């Protein structure tokens, strides 16, 4: 599966878990931003590595990260 | 069991694979105040019925696009559940996790792969050679 | 710093890194990066702001009057 | 003649053999013990 | 010395390029030209050689004239984009030339060598490096 | 800065350059 | 939309207008048209003439008539 | 005068031992 | 999960076709194999060295072999200049009676392919003259490759597997390289041209059976011990010496001649052993200057760490800052074999340049086909040896480097202008591009207007001058060695020029590719060779470079070497990794040696057709090129085959058309990408599970190929098209109208 | 009338100028003084 990592530059702007079509992110609570929010990827085996999240961080750089790993049938996105 | 009508639908060819049979499938449920017209994820028109509607599916992905795209944003339907399905018949709610959508923040939620630095302070590979340790998982 | 500085960039993952940018608020909680820079130039996703800690910025105009 | 393939060099008849056999013999079983060596399952 | 090329005035093949030329305004007087001042192979066609003290005005004032010209250009395009920076939308000065700004820039790339040696005494051609815009090593 | 052991460097070069340009000008043999 | 539509129809009609005047105005002006009619199977049509400045001139092909 | 019926034969059992060789070296790489 | 890969369980879980496609990439990858260490990763790189060597040997082996059995070498001996060189014979079941007809030539009773790999001059010259020593050396190449596959073998057992630290240690590998690998080689070499090669072309036999009572010179060993070493360079092979005979032949071993030996028009074979006796000599001497185990000796990490010039407190070796690299290259496998592809490339790319020029090989320079083989293929072999060594350089960049053990040292400051650079050469290769385009154009327009007049002709006077100091006198200079009463070619103090008759008499000869007579359109052309080779750099540097990350991706050495993208998002990624920096520079490698191996083919064949003319009036303009070179020589080629007939180019005829497919194909993986064939594979799944008496199912899902596999495809299938294309063309063209 | 002004001083409209401009500076030169040539610039005709 792929490795999705969140760093301390998370604002909390909640858009990548928005971004995401497979529902690989979450909001959970956090005190690093004024926000009190930061996003986390419980779900990393559902992810396709799409990297929709990463379009929609707003931070510079990044406060998202997907490092593409060993492919899964539901990573490559195949419905056979 | 899995409980509800599904949409009146004439049959196309995007649906389920051998996957669904041999690997997975997917299942959205969802409730709508009236029988409508909405778009399949994989092409053509179905029908969604006064009640309480169950779609099958082949990916999450077909489940998390029809909800988001289609049922809240344009149907205002919230209470739509993705479950995964298993050959052996093991049902399990995937998403929403804990009944509260992703998106907004909710409390008992722990934080995952969460890295404690910026993104630039990873260690370059030459100090993990060997070891089998990405920079981004470095401590 | 404080608002309507002139600053200086040193985070070396910055789009503007070693540019200048200007000061527009600075955060009073225990947040991890609380000042808020604003660039004239866009990055490479079209924004134009960022946050930043202090150790991350090195004042080069204080702000008028 | 040159209405055949012809050898002058000694055993003309090794490439009458082995080019059959390397090229249009041997190769489809070794594709299938390529092919069963690489989906043995672990 | 170089003997491999010779005046075209006296070269065999180049006098019979001349003759078979068209009539023309084209070739006239270029074929003159060439004639008086070039250099010629043994093909007939002038060849521009650079082992020779002479006529070394010959290869300075082409080179001259467009390094003048091109950086009259450069320096034009350097002095309004550095004026056009103080103000508080130059992108839209960019892609709306400033005539005044434009035409000034000009006026003083006239003398740009005399500019850009000024410019480079006083440390005011370049920019420090800590102070541009760089990406992590 | 004067930049003295890179200016002697680049000074030797050109002077080398030079030599091999006043031979191939046939200023000396 | 569809006013833009019938708009700029409009104005690339006037375009194909302009392009072809533009054709019957060269084969009235710099043609070999009326030798052609006289001889059409020993003139090769012509109605592009160039000038003379860099011996391009010597894409004027002799055409006959 | 090229080689003779016997030194093309002696050839290919010669080569033999690099072939053997070589699938020694093979498997005991693949480990 | 399968056990296929063994060395990768991500790979091995996968359930896709890519597993096996990515199983072949990273099979040789050892670094990334699953709990690889140091040592092991060593010990096997050893063995698949020894392997390697094994290959290597085996096809000498295989060449020897078929020149013995199949080939035409004791003929060809006889008449090196009129008998075509048979590579080994032909069998395809498949020809019809004019193939076997127009294949059956060269003096053979049978279809015969005809060698241009110039071998057989290269073993006449070496003293060979039989069949039967041929198959001895086969024979012999076939054991040593068996006891370097048992070497390999042994050397993974147990008690025989070298320590990490025996690895490691660098100055005992240098002393023995140098001394023994270089130096011993060279002398044994010299050993074999003095006591075989020179006595078998002066008519005299020396084998196995008779070299040790037969000595190689009349003065024997007494003349070297005694100092008398002058009696060696005694009686030379006179001008009118016949090769393979003892007509005008000495008995000198060891002359300084210089120049060509007259007949054969190659190098003195004494000139040679010479050589090789003084580079033997050199290297042996510097195979001595490392420290090992007796104290004398220099230490690399000493000489790279050191800070003081004879007391004055210096930053480096000329005052640069060359600290901590020795640990640098002695833990970077990346690093040693970016430097060893590197000097591999620039030593093939003189060997390309010097053995046409100065042909080593008895009349080697009149076998037209293969001289053109030899160049163009050593050239192209040179420019992919030079992309391997830059794209290494950017996986040492992402893997091997780290700024803390290389903190304020060259490499580091190198890495800290890196903008600077690649801006630079950015600048050169516009300044070129635009010129050197610019004026091809300009004499394009002025030749198609009827003003070749009026073309920029500008003579390459700086080269014109090299050669005339190497003795030209063509040019009517008068400088150094084409100036008999200059210095240099007297060399006052000690007139000890022994070699300037020979080469001056070899320079000033019309009839040999010395310092061939260059004009305007050989200036265009270097110009256009400098512009390529400054792209290629430009591409391989900046992909070096910003391995590490740049403004758009600051964190991509965390990604590493080879990835396809970092998604659509700031703008969007594609090719933005060195792997990708690497794949476009291939494109630009192959463009860059294609205008090389055109040049140095239009213009040898313009002098071998005695009409250099030609080349001089067409190849300043580029429509000269296409039209002279290209559109006129391809006609012998094409017509290999047509509706009358079939002839020997047939072969390359198809081929020529083969490369042209080839090319095509890799237009399709180049410009269509993933998604497409993602959707089409989809669809066509739908289709097979719905299709009934189709009892095959795919145990490996069927997937597109990935980005990275696609561009690798791509470049793979440009590439076997352009080099199959042009040898093609190059042999068509060559062998067609010569022998 | 000032919008017009405004428009005229565009980045395109500008190089057209510009382009158009030299390209008649050029092309007079070119029928005035055909066929110079580096080594003949400045020089009188024979
Ligand atoms: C295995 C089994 C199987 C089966 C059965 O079982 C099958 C079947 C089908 C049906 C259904 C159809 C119709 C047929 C035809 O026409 O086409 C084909 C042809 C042929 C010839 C094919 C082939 C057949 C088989 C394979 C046979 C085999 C036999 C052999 C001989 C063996 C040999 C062995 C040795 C060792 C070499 C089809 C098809 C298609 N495919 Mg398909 N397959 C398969 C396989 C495969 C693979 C591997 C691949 C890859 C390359 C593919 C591909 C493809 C494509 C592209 C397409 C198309 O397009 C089509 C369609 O869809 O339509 C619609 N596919 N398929
Ligand atoms: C780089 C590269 C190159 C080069 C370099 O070198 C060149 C040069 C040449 C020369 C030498 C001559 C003249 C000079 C004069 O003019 O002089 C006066 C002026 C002055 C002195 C001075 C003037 C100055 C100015 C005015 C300034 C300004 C400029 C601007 C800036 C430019 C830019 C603009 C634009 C263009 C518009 C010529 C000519 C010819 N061309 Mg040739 N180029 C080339 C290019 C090209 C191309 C691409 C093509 C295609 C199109 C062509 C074409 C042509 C034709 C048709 C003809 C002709 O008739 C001419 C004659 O005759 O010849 C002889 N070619 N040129
Ligand atoms: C690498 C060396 C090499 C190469 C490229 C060739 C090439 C060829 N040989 Mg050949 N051959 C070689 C060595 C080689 N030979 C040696 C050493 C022998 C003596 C045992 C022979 C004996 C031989 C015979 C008897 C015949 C050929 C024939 C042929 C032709 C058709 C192929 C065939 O039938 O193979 C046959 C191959 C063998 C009988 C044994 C080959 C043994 C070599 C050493 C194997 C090399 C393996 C290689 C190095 C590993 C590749 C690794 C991979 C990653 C590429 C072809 C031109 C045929 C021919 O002439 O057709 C016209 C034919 O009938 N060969
Ligand atoms: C405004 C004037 C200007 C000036 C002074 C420079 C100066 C420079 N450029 Mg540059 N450049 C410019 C415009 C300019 N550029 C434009 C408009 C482009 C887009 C096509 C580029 C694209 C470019 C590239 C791709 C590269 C450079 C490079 C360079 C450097 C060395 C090469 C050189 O002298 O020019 C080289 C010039 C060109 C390659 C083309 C420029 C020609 C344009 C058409 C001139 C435009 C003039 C402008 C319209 C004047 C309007 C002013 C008016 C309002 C008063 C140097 C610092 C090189 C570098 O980094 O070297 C270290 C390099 O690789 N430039
Ligand atoms: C598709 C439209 C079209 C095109 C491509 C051309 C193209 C051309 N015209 Mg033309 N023209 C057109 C429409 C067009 N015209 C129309 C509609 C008219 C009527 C006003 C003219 C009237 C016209 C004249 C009077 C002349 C040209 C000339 C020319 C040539 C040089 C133009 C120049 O220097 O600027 C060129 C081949 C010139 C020419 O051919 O010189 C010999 C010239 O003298 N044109
Ligand atoms: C005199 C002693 C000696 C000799 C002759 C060699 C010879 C060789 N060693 Mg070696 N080695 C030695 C001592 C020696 N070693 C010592 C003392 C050590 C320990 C410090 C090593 C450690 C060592 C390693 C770790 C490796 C070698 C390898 C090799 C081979 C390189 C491939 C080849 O053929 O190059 C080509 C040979 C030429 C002469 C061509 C040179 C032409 C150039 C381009 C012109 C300049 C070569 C056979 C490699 C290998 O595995 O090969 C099996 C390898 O990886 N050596
Ligand atoms: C166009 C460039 C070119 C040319 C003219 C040559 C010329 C030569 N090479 Mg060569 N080579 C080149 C590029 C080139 N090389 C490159 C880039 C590689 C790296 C892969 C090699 C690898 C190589 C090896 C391994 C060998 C040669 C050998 C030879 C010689 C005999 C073959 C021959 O007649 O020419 C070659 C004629 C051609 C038309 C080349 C294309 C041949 C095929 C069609 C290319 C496609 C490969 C294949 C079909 C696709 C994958 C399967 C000859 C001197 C042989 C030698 O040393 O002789 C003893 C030899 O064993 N070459
Ligand atoms: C002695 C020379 C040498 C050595 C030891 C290596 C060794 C290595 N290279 Mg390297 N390389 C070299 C020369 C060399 N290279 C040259 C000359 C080039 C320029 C073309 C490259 C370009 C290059 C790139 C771009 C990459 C490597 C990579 C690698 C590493 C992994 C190899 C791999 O991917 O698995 C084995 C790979 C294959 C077997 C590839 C399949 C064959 C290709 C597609 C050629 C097509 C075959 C062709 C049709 C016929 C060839 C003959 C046939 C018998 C195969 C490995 C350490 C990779 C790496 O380190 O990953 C981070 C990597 O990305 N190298
Ligand atoms: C014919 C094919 C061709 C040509 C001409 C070029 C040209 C160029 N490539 Mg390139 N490239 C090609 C194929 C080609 N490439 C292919 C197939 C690949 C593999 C994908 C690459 C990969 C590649 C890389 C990776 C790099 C280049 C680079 C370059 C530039 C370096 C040379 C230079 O500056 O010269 C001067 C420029 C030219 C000769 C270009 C033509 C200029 C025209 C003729 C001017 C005409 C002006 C005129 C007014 C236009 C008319 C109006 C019109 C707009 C309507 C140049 C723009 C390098 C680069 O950008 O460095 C600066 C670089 O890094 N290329
Ligand atoms: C004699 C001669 C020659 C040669 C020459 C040479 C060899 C030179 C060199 C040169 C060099 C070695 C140079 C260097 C440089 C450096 C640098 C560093 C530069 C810089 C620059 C700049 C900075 C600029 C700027 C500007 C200006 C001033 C103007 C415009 C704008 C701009 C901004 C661009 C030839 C044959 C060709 C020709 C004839 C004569
Ligand atoms: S890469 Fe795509 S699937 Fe994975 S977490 Fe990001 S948006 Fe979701």
């Amino acid at each position: 599966s792929h490795t999705v990592k969140i760093y301390d530059t998370c604002i909390g702007c909640t858009q990548c878990v928005r971004a995401c079509p497979t529902d690989v992110l979450e909001m959970v609570p956090w005190d690093g931003c004024k926000a009190a929010q930061i996003a986390s990827s419980p779900r990393t085996e559902d992810c396709v590595g799409c990297k929709r999240c990463e379009t929609a961080c707003p931070t510079d750089f990044l406060s998202i990260r997907v490092y593409l790993g060993a492919e899964t049938t539901r990573s490559m996105g195949l419905a056979y | 069991t899995l409980e509800g009508q599904t949409p009146i639908f004439g049959g196309g060819t995007g649906g389920l694979l051998t996957k669904a049979e041999r690997e997975e499938k997917y299942v959205i449920t969802w409730t709508s105040p009236k029988e409508q017209v909405f778009e399949m994820p994989t092409g053509g028109s179905a029908i969604m019925r006064q009640g309480k509607n169950k779609l099958e599916i082949a990916r999450k992905e077909y489940g998390i696009a029809l909800g988001g795209q289609q049922l809240r944003a344009k149907f205002k339907i919230n209470d739509y559940k993705i479950y995964r399905v298993y050959p052996n018949g093991e049902t399990q709610m995937i998403h929403p996790a804990d009944g509260v959508f992703p998106e907004k923040v909710n409390q008992g939620r722990p934080k995952v792969r969460y890295v404690d630095r910026n993104i630039g302070s990873n260690p370059s590979p030459a100090k993990l050679k060997f070891s089998g340790v990405q920079p981004y998982d470095a401590p | 710093v404080e608002r309507g500085s002139k600053v200086r960039i040193l985070r070396r993952e910055s789009y503007w890194y070693q540019d200048v940018g200007l000061v527009a608020s600075v955060d009073k909680s225990g947040i991890k990066y609380p000042v808020i820079v604003r660039f004239d130039k866009v990055n490479y996703a079209g924004v134009n702001t960022n946050n930043f800690a202090d150790f991350e910025l090195l004042e080069i105009e204080k702000p008028k009057a | 003649d040159m209405t055949q393939l012809t050898g002058s060099y000694a055993a003309s008849w090794l490439p009458w053999i082995m080019i059959p056999l390397i090229f249009y013999i041997l190769p489809f079983p070794v594709f299938a013990l390529i092919f069963i060596w690489i989906e043995k399952e672990a | 010395a170089n003997s491999t090329l010779v005046p075209c005035s006296k070269s065999p093949a180049f006098q019979a390029r001349m003759k078979n030329a068209p009539d023309t305004y084209y070739f006239n007087k270029p074929f003159k030209a060439y004639a008086k001042y070039e250099l010629c192979g043994t093909d007939g066609l002038p060849h521009l050689p650079l082992d020779r003290l002479d006529r070394a005005t010959d290869v300075l004032v082409p080179i001259g004239l467009f390094l003048y010209v091109a950086g009259f250009i450069g320096w034009s395009g350097r002095s309004y984009l550095r004026a056009t920076k103080s103000a508080s939308d130059p992108e839209m000065k960019e892609i709306f030339i400033d005539l005044p700004l434009a035409l000034q820039s000009i006026s003083k790339a006239v003398l740009w060598p005399l500019l850009a040696l000024q410019e480079f005494l006083s440390g005011d051609l370049t920019a420090r490096d800590e102070e541009i815009p760089i990406s992590p090593r | 800065a004067p930049f003295p052991f890179r200016t002697i460097v680049s000074l030797i070069l050109l002077a080398g350059n030079i030599l091999v340009a006043a031979i191939y000008f046939h200023i000396i043999n | 939309i569809s006013r833009k539509i019938f708009a700029a129809h409009f104005g690339h009609l006037a375009v194909i207008f302009i392009w072809l005047s533009g054709m019957y105005f060269h084969g009235a002006k710099f043609s070999n048209f009326e030798a052609w009619m006289a001889n059409p199977t020993g003139v090769k049509p012509s109605a592009q003439v160039v000038w003379s400045l860099v011996g391009q001139d010597i894409l004027n092909a002799d055409v006959g008539g | 005068m090229n080689i003779s019926d016997t030194q093309v034969f002696v050839a290919l059992v010669v080569a033999l031992l690099p072939g053997l060789l070589a699938f020694r070296l093979a498997t005991e790489l693949y480990k | 999960a399968t056990k296929f890969p063994k060395f990768s369980q991500d790979l091995a879980q996968d359930p896709t076709t890519r597993r096996i496609w990515y199983a072949m990439a990273t099979a040789h990858d050892f670094e990334l194999h699953d709990g690889m260490t140091e040592e092991n990763l060593y010990q096997k790189i050893f063995a698949s060295h020894f392997g390697h060597l094994a290959i290597i040997f085996l096809w000498a082996s295989g060449v020897l072999f078929h020149v013995a059995w199949q080939g035409n070498f004791e003929q060809w001996i006889k008449d090196p200049l009129n008998v075509r060189p048979i590579a080994h014979a032909i069998w395809d079941a498949q020809f019809g009676p004019p193939a076997i007809e127009a294949f059956t030539r060269a003096g053979a009773t049978n279809p015969v392919d005809i060698c241009y790999s110039g071998v057989y001059h290269w073993w006449y010259t070496i003293g060979m003259r039989t069949n039967n020593e041929l198959y001895v050396g086969a024979i012999f190449l076939l054991l040593l490759a068996a006891l370097f596959l048992f070497a390999g073998w042994l050397h993974l057992q147990p008690r025989y597997r070298p320590t990490l630290g025996w690895f490691k240690s660098a100055e005992p590998r240098l002393n023995h390289h140098l001394a023994g690998l270089f130096g011993v080689s060279s002398l044994a070499w010299a050993a074999h041209l003095i006591h075989v090669a020179i006595p078998e072309s002066r008519g005299q036999h020396v084998g196995w059976d008779n070299f040790l009572f037969t000595p190689p010179h009349p003065a024997g060993l007494g003349a070297f011990f005694t100092g008398n070493w002058s009696a060696y360079a005694q009686n030379p092979d006179t001008a009118q010496h016949v090769f393979n005979s003892s007509q005008g032949a000495g008995t000198a071993i060891l002359t300084f001649l210089g120049g060509f030996h007259p007949q054969t028009q190659s190098l003195w074979l004494t000139d040679m052993a010479h050589h090789h006796v003084a580079i033997a000599v050199l290297f042996i001497i510097a195979g001595h200057m490392y420290r090992t185990n007796w104290g004398i000796g220099h230490s690399i990490k000493e000489m790279l760490n050191s800070k003081s010039f004879f007391g004055a407190k210096v930053e480096g070796p000329f005052n640069l800052p060359h600290q901590g690299l020795y640990d640098t290259i002695n833990n970077s496998l990346h690093f040693q074999l970016s430097f060893a592809l590197a000097a591999l490339g620039v030593a093939s790319s003189l060997t390309a340049q010097h053995m046409y020029s100065m042909p080593p090989y008895a009349f080697i320079g009149q076998d037209f086909t293969t001289q053109a083989a030899l160049y163009t293929h050593h050239q192209y072999i040179a420019g992919f040896l030079m992309v391997g060594a830059f794209s290494h350089a950017g996986i040492f960049w992402i893997r091997d480097y780290d700024p803390e053990q290389n903190k304020g040292n060259v490499l580091d400051r190198m890495l800290r202008h890196k903008e600077a650079i690649i801006s630079h050469l950015s600048w050169v290769s516009l300044f070129l591009g635009f010129h050197t385009l610019g004026l091809y154009v300009h004499n394009d327009v002025e030749v198609a207007f009827g003003a070749a007049e009026k073309q920029v002709l500008i003579e390459p006077v700086f080269a014109q001058f090299i050669q005339a100091a190497h003795g030209k006198a063509l040019y009517g200079f008068n400088t150094l060695l084409s100036n008999p009463d200059s210095i240099a070619s007297t060399a006052w103090p000690n007139h000890a020029n022994v070699w300037l008759p020979g080469w001056l008499d070899a320079v000033n000869n019309t009839t040999n590719s010395l310092f061939l007579t260059i004009g305007p359109g050989d200036f265009y052309v270097h110009h256009a060779i400098a512009l390529g080779l400054h792209v290629t750099t430009l591409v391989l540097v900046k992909g070096a470079l910003d391995a590490r990350g740049s403004k758009l991706m600051p964190d991509k050495k965390d990604f590493g070497y080879a990835f396809p993208c970092d998604g659509p998002g700031r703008g969007g990624t594609c090719d933005i990794s060195a792997w990708d920096a690497s794949y476009l520079a291939v494109f630009w490698m192959l463009n860059t040696l294609g205008w090389v191996t055109f040049y140095w083919h239009w213009k040898h064949l313009a002098i071998w057709e005695g009409n250099i003319a030609q080349f001089n009036e067409s190849s300043t303009y580029l429509m000269g090129w296409f039209r002279d070179y290209l559109w006129l020589h391809s006609a012998q080629l094409i017509n290999g085959y047509n509706p009358y007939g079939t002839n020997s180019l047939a072969i390359w005829s198809w081929m020529f058309l083969w490369g042209h497919l080839a090319w095509a194909v890799s237009f399709m993986f180049l410009i269509t990408w993933r998604g497409y064939w993602q959707e089409l594979i989809e669809t066509l799944v739908w289709a097979h599970e719905k299709t009934p008496l189709s009892f095959g199912y795919w145990r490996d899902k069927p997937v597109a190929l990935s980005i990275v596999q696609a561009r690798l495809v791509g470049l793979t299938h440009f590439t076997v098209g352009y080099i199959a294309t042009y040898g093609a063309f190059l042999i068509a063209s060559t062998a067609g109208k010569f022998g | 009338m000032q919008h017009v002004f405004k428009y005229l001083t565009l980045a395109p409209v500008m190089a057209t100028f510009t382009m158009v401009a030299l390209s008649v500076v050029l092309i007079m030169l070119q029928i005035w003084f055909p066929g110079l040539q580096y080594g003949t610039y400045f020089k009188p005709t024979p």
